[PDB]
């Protein structure tokens, strides 16, 4: 499970786990809501050295 | 004033500071939210200036506190406006 | 309060144009005010106008030069009955020759000269020169 | 400016030329009608009812889903109040300051302040009674404001 | 001179402790929750003493329950960010007050609980029908959950103080049973299949030492007890989540309960050594294709039962299939959070505090940890 | 039916008749009809454009506008290409009154609603044309020569939706009012 997208990039390996039969949906779960609209306010003084 | 200055097509924010009844057309300075913390699995809706306590059904039951103005939210993210 | 709504216009438009200015903010709109400024314009002493649209009323913008030395508003609303009217003219005009009393009558807002062919006296709202 | 104070100032409401739904909500008219007749049963009263709505629900504001206002929804009911909260919450403050009048008869403060809240009422009552919202007999007594705000 | 200092009495010496008067000074005091000057530690304290003088005029159990569920809805309030965990002594009057609350709705059959119960449909007061309480057990016991995960997600886990707090999840585990039993008796079946994923979810990392003992001593012939049998008929953690899942896939109308409730299943097969049950229903689940598309939480659940699946695989001596298992997860360099198990120092100078925010809540407690190392060496 | 789906605004009348037989057949047909409900209309009537082009228009009852408004796209992009050749819109009918305080004679009969006045349909005319822009501002200039012309700020979301209409819908509003409108989008949005 690759939330950033990056393991999978090269075309070599995106066919490397595809089901013989398509994949069923019956066991994905599919998220509604839309995560583009929570921004955590960091009240915003938080600070790293430089 | 230079005295000569347009006043049919303002600047986007620059001329769009002013006090809210003292632009050209009379727009709010707020705006809705799309919050979905964790506290309370549920997408909820709320306006910026909440003016009273917003409940949670989950585990919390707080979500915002009505200061001077704005209202200041808690440890969940959830935002976006969208559009107004 | 703002009482009558048309004299506190013209008094900006008054103002700004000694001032060296070309544009201008009038509210609140009223009808009365764009009847006014139409037979205003169509003499030369105003341009074009635009009116921005509220809900609330309105808001008028226009475009002037310095043709125009005064527009005045005559408050309360006297009647004129076509014989008065040459008392009222030669005090508020500088001159027979040129010079514009406005008035409403029942065929509609015009000038003293309009009115005169027409035969129709009413109620008199302002002047310009 | 303000009516009885020197005072003036601008902190008015100020809505945007739109007014679609917009787009983005739901509760039909009809469920948007339900969910106010719960909230005047708890003693929620027309101002704090759309406050309740807009901010935790999904409404900009109930003129825009309804082609009614809040308070005409209730009148067509039946379940209205028998004079307006305006007038209730004046009546309400008046009180109070006349039981403290009595406690101290030396805060002479609270006794101008009595005068001016007073006649306020009268005013906001000359509204009303020519407009056949009230009685023409109903006037406003001592005796009257005990019982009426309770 | 002035009294002094009873706390403010909440009634009038005269005022008669009716049962719509109490009603009344509830809603006052729920009309003051969550107002920008209130006290929270007063208002737990004035909800406890309108419990005692609740239960010295036997005012009916329905308004005894109501006040309870206000209380324990009050203890959550207490904290005002819903993102830092609640402090130990708050915590314990937590449990304590679910358990009362737990004893009284057992010793009552005859009371319904709900969310689905309207305000105006609260009998309170006659014997002849059914009180119906508005209170919902489950959201409080959801919140539990979350409010323990955020005390283990705050704790430093290798100080002491991880070891006591985790003493408390076995009073949770038990709270837990306790409103198991009372939603398969009186229950609808969407807040069943929610009490089962809970149940599930503190029982599907838990290694069953005592399946494991009762598979190491057969029983040859030593004699005692009848009385240390029906203690022993502990119904298997394993036929247990079998019964629990069985229930979820031939019920729950949401794909999200049904997902969680593999994804345990095939963790506990796997963990267990059943790598046969464990493999043929992750292959039937076709997840592999749709987990991209599920949210975060069940995603990081989805690679923790991968991990699991390859050290199962590892257990049996399928070498082949164990590093074919492993392979994506550690050549990706970011294992840790790919397990929810913590941030990348290396990654923290390139994200937004605010996201960082929310991977740190994102983060699965230690004890649910698989070691990193164990996985590399594996 | 296909001829008596045009009440008040005479039956008979070819044009018209052939839209509303093929435009009624594709709400009888299966191929949609789970969101298409056997709806009328009360006439139509075909407006031409300086730009050398037809385009039809659609009048509905007005009560039922507000389920045509629910598709409006979809419904309207396959009478695009059943119809081709010419743009489609939808507008609406009201029954405009002159004043009783003078322009045809008043019997105390009613009021005359203020929804039922002139200006007000005017303007809710134009709120249908560009429907899926959901007008932002509007303004208006006055020429020298007593003309008007009406500049009408649009969303800068859904462009490309208005765009190839952009020029047609200004002849609609010019048969139907008598005036003349330009559309634009504006320098930002808020």
């Amino acid at each position: 499970a690759d939330w950033t997208g990056a393991t999978y990039q090269d075309k070599r390996y995106t066919n490397k786990y595809s089901s013989q039969f398509g994949g069923g949906s019956q066991y994905a779960y599919f998220h509604e809501e839309d995560e583009t609209s929570f921004q955590l306010v960091d009240t915003a003084r938080t600070q790293k050295t430089a | 004033m230079p005295l000569a200055k347009d006043l049919l097509h303002p600047s986007p924010e620059e001329e769009k500071r002013k006090h809210k009844k003292k632009r050209l057309v009379q727009s709010p300075n707020s705006y809705f939210m799309d919050v979905k913390c964790p506290g309370c699995y549920k997408i909820t809706t709320v306006f910026s200036h909440a003016q009273t306590v917003v409940l949670c059904v989950g585990c919390s039951t707080v979500l915002c506190q009505p200061t001077g103005g704005k209202a200041r939210l808690t440890e969940g993210c959830s935002f976006r406006r969208k559009q107004h | 309060v703002r009482m009558n709504v048309l004299a506190d216009a013209l008094k900006s438009i008054n103002n700004a144009e000694k001032r060296g200015k070309r544009q201008v903010l009038i509210r609140p709109c009223s009808k009365v005010i764009v009847r006014f400024l139409t037979v205003m314009m169509k003499h030369g002493y105003i341009g074009e106008f635009e009116i921005i649209d509220d809900h609330r009323a309105g808001k008028i913008v226009v475009n002037l030069t310095g043709r125009l030395n005064k527009c005045g508003v005559i408050s309360p609303r006297f009647d004129v009955q076509l014989k008065d009217l040459e008392k009222w003219q030669n005090n508020l005009l500088p001159s027979r020759q040129f010079g514009f009393i406005v008035l409403t009558t029942s065929a509609g807002i015009m000038d003293h000269e309009e009115a005169r062919r027409k035969h129709t006296g009413g109620k008199i709202l302002g002047f310009f020169f | 400016g303000r009516m009885h104070a020197p005072g003036k100032g601008l902190s008015q409401s100020a809505l945007p030329y739109r007014r679609s739904v917009p787009t983005w909500l739901k509760l039909t008219s009809d469920d948007v009608k339900e969910q106010i007749y719960k909230l005047a049963k708890k003693g929620l009263t027309p101002s704090q009812i759309g406050v309740i709505l807009r901010d935790s629900h999904g409404v900009a504001q109930v003129r825009f889903v309804t082609g009614n206002k809040i308070l005409r929804i209730l009148k067509s009911k039946g379940l209205a109040p028998d004079l307006p909260e305006d007038l209730y919450h004046l009546i309400k403050k008046a009180v109070a300051v006349r039981k403290h009048l009595e406690r101290n008869r030396k805060d002479k403060d609270a006794k101008f302040r009595l005068i001016l809240i007073e006649s306020r009422i009268h005013r906001l009552a000359r509204y009303y009674k020519t407009k056949r919202v009230l009685p023409p007999n109903w006037k406003y007594e001592s005796s009257t404001a005990s019982a009426l705000v309770a | 001179v002035p009294l002094v200092k009873e706390k403010p009495k909440m009634f009038a010496k005269g005022t008669e402790i009716t049962h719509a008067v109490v009603i009344k000074k509830l809603n006052e005091i729920l009309q003051a929750r969550g107002k920008k000057g209130t006290d929270r530690a007063a208002q737990i304290e004035l909800l406890q003493l309108l419990v005692q003088i609740a239960s010295e005029n036997n005012l009916g159990e329905g308004v005894i329950v109501k006040i309870k569920f206000n209380i324990i809805a009050s203890l959550y309030d207490y904290n005002p960010n819903l993102a830092t965990y609640m402090k130990p002594e708050m915590w314990q009057k937590c449990l304590d007050c679910i358990n009362e609350l737990m004893d009284i709705l057992f010793a009552n059959p005859n009371i319904f609980v709900g969310e689905n119960i309207l305000e105006e449909s609260e009998n309170l007061q006659n014997v002849d029908q059914p009180l119906r309480v508005r209170g919902c057990i489950l959201t409080l016991v959801e919140r539990m959950d979350e409010e323990f995960t955020k005390i283990m997600q705050n704790t430093d886990p290798h100080s002491q103080e991880y070891v006591e707090h985790l003493k408390d999840e076995a009073q949770v585990c038990a709270i837990i049973e306790r409103v198991q039993r009372y939603l398969e008796e009186k229950g609808t079946t969407e807040e069943i299949c929610r009490v089962y994923l809970r149940r599930i979810l503190h029982t599907y990392y838990k290694f069953d030492y005592k399946a494991h003992q009762r598979q190491l001593t057969p029983p040859e012939g030593s004699s005692k007890s009848e009385q240390d049998q029906a203690e022993n008929e502990g119904e298997d953690s394993a036929v247990l989540m079998e019964r629990l899942c069985k229930y979820i896939y031939a019920k729950d109308r949401t794909d999200r309960i049904r997902t969680c409730a593999i994804l345990c299943h095939i963790y506990h097969h796997a963990l267990h050594s059943r790598w046969y049950q464990a493999r043929d229903l992750m292959l039937m689940s076709h997840l592999q294709d749709n987990i991209q598309h599920a949210d975060p939480p069940v995603q990081i659940l989805y690679n923790r039962t991968m991990v699991q699946l390859g050290i199962c695989a590892f257990r049996q001596g399928l070498t082949k299939d164990a590093h074919n298992a492993l392979l994506d997860i550690q050549s990706s360099g970011r294992a840790k959070e790919l397990l929810g198990q913590g941030l990348l120092l290396r990654s923290l100078q390139e994200r937004n505090q605010e996201q960082e925010k929310v991977e740190r809540r994102r983060q699965v407690p230690f004890h649910l940890h698989i070691n990193l190392e164990l996985l590399e060496c594996v | 039916s296909a001829k008596i789906v045009k009440p008040n605004g005479e039956k008979p009348d070819e044009f018209e008749s052939g839209i509303s037989q093929a435009l009624l057949e594709l709400e009888m047909n299966s191929d949609l009809k789970a969101q298409l409900r056997e709806l009328n209309i009360t006439a139509a009537k075909e407006i031409e454009v300086g730009g050398g082009r037809k385009a039809i228009i659609i009048f509905v009852p007005v009560p039922q506008l507000k389920s045509f408004q629910k598709i409006q796209v979809r419904l309207v992009r396959e009478l695009e290409k059943k119809f081709s050749g010419k743009h489609v819109v939808f507008i609406a009918q009201r029954r405009i009154l002159p004043k009783p305080t003078r322009k045809s004679r008043t019997k105390n009969k009613q009021k005359r609603p203020r929804s039922r006045t002139l200006t007000a349909v005017h303007d809710a005319i134009l709120e249908d044309l560009v429907f899926p822009s959901e007008i932002v501002g509007k303004r208006i200039r006055v020429k020298l020569d007593g003309s008007r012309l009406i500049k009408v700020h649009l969303d800068k979301a859904q462009q490309n939706n208005v765009e190839h209409k952009v020029e047609t819908f200004s002849g609609v509003y010019k048969k139907l009012t008598g005036k003349d409108v330009n559309f634009e989008f504006p320098e930002f949005q808020l």
